[PDB]
């Protein structure tokens, strides 16, 4: 079931830092493209994050960015348990490299791209939906 | 409830979640495990839970 | 009412917090941008349309609204754009405001705030996953 | 595969006709034009 269940990752691309969250039940993918790989950006993503899904553990890397204070911080006030497959996020980037040319700034490519692979079938987007709202109503 | 991350040097790192005990206008006394610890109020973020 | 959203920019603190709301469940969506742009706006709507079937999203005339990086991004994905909980949201960033040091901070706490919190009678956070879910 | 061009601070959507070497002809309204292809963007729906 884990409806609470997700992976945050990063990515460089583009000598840019793109931040990916997958809930791993689903599939289902949110991506952004951050500044720096800092703690506050990673944590300032999951708080985002937070907000919109219920989000019981976040799975990450040892990361400087993820053993950040910052991201500990917005875990123990959301109440994300923080632990320390990857197939989602490399489909992201075949994605990204797919349509990387019908948009000029690489964030309009990715998050094409989180579209296109949340909506293709069923789909991931659908999956979530239906996984987050069976355990709301049972 | 409240969680105190403070830095108890120049700044190696923000140190992780701390109990406050008390809370005065140039000082916080917080408990890290079982260690009692003096820092100013401008080294400390208090941060309450949701 | 499924795929029905709003779209409003607030002004605070000389910053422009973008809000979507899911008009049926309440939902609330907000990210704090560097300017009041249609390039800005649009970013979001991607973002948002990523994330959620919207089917149409309701504006101003805002020159970030009417802004054809704004039209293009509607083309591209689903969504008809129309021109014929926002004041709750304020409230309660006023009311979290000095928790946080920045603005941004305060915003998303807000609206973690505002999606998770019920009337006990369910929240909107759980409204919205409902609704969409009963559909398909 | 349906194509959107924005032209020439920006105009669209406007209905792909014929994509050439250095521009693109093309319509909306009525008023068909041709704009040379670098500042009319192409890009596709989903
Ligand atoms: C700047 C900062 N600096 C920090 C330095 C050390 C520890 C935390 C922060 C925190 C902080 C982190 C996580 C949180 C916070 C909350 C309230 C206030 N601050 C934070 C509730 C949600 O989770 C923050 C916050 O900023 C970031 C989110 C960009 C890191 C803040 O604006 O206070
Ligand atoms: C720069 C630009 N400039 C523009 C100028 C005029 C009109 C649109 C843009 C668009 C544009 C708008 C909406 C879209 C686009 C897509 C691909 C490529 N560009 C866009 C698919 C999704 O919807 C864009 C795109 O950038 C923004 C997302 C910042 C606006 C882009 O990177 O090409």
């Amino acid at each position: 079931c884990s409806p609470g269940i997700w992976q945050l990752d990063c990515t460089h691309l583009e000598g840019k830092v793109i931040l990916v969250a997958v809930h791993v039940a689903s599939g289902y993918i949110e991506a952004e493209v951050i500044p720096a790989e800092t703690g506050q950006e990673t944590a300032y993503f999951l708080l985002k994050l937070a907000g919109r899904w219920p989000v019981k553990t976040v799975h990450t890397d040892n990361g400087s960015n993820f053993t950040s204070t910052t991201v500990k911080a917005a875990c123990w006030w959301a109440g994300i348990k923080q632990e320390f497959i990857e197939s989602m996020n490399k489909e992201l980037k075949k994605i990204i490299g797919q349509v990387r040319d019908q948009a000029e700034h690489l964030k309009t490519a990715v998050q094409m791209a989180v579209f296109i692979h949340n909506k293709k079938r069923y789909s991931a987007g659908e999956r979530i939906v239906d996984i987050i709202a069976t355990d709301i109503q049972t | 409830n409240f969680r105190v991350y403070y830095r108890d040097s120049r700044d190696p790192v923000w140190k992780g979640p701390a109990k406050l005990l008390w809370k005065g206008e140039g000082a916080v006394v917080i408990q890290d495990n079982s260690d009692i610890k003096v820092v100013p109020r401008r080294k400390a973020k208090i941060i309450r839970d949701y």
